[PDB]
Order: C-alpha cells, then sequence, then structure tokens
C-alpha cells in the first residue's frame, strides 16, 4: 500500500488609493480718489462690497 | 502619507500723498551746516563718521 497527497494555495492582495485637491483665490484691486476712512472701509478685501 | 500646506498673506497699502524733494537751492539745517562747517579739508575719518 501507498499513499501520497499534495497541497498548494497562494494568495495575492494589494491596493492604491490616491487623493489630491487643490484651490487657491487671488485679489487685486486699484482704487483712485478720496483716500479717507469710506474708502478704507472700501478696500476690505473679503467683503467685496 | 497627507501633506497639506497653505500660506495666505496680504500686504495693502493705501497712500495718503506722495511728497518731492526739491532737487536746488536746498537750505540745509543750522545744525548740519555747523557740522559741515567744522569740517576740516583734511581727511578725517573720526569726524566724517561723527558726522
Amino acid at each position: 500500500g501507498v499513499s501520497v497527497g499534495k497541497c498548494r494555495g497562494i494568495l495575492n492582495e494589494i491596493k492604491d488609493r490616491n487623493k489630491r485637491d487643490t484651490m487657491v483665490e487671488d485679489l487685486v484691486v486699484l482704487v483712485r480718489g478720496g483716500a479717507s476712512e469710506h474708502i478704507t472701509t472700501l478696500a476690505y478685501q473679503e467683503l467685496p462690497t | 502619507n497627507e501633506k497639506k500646506f497653505i500660506f495666505t498673506r496680504i500686504f495693502t497699502k493705501v497712500q495718503t500723498a506722495h511728497f518731492k524733494m526739491r532737487k536746488d537751492d536746498i537750505m540745509l539745517d543750522e545744525g548740519m551746516l555747523q557740522s559741515l562747517m567744522e569740517l576740516p579739508d583734511q581727511y578725517n575719518y573720526g569726524m566724517y563718521a561723527k558726522f
């Protein structure tokens, strides 16, 4: 009597993830005339008006 | 790996008025005029450095 056996197994797993985000903003103002307190109030870069 | 660099700088200049200095017939201060008169014609590092 002769008995023989063979077994084999393999597992492969690869994972990849990429994330890229970009955002910019720019502002240019050019005001001529009446450089008093009110135009400094209007010189507020965040609010548009 | 995550990297987030953000530099948001603002340089704002509001000019009140401009000034322009005259080029000819400039009247110097009396102190500066005295200091100039107090300088010898011979090269002297001490007095010139003081001035």
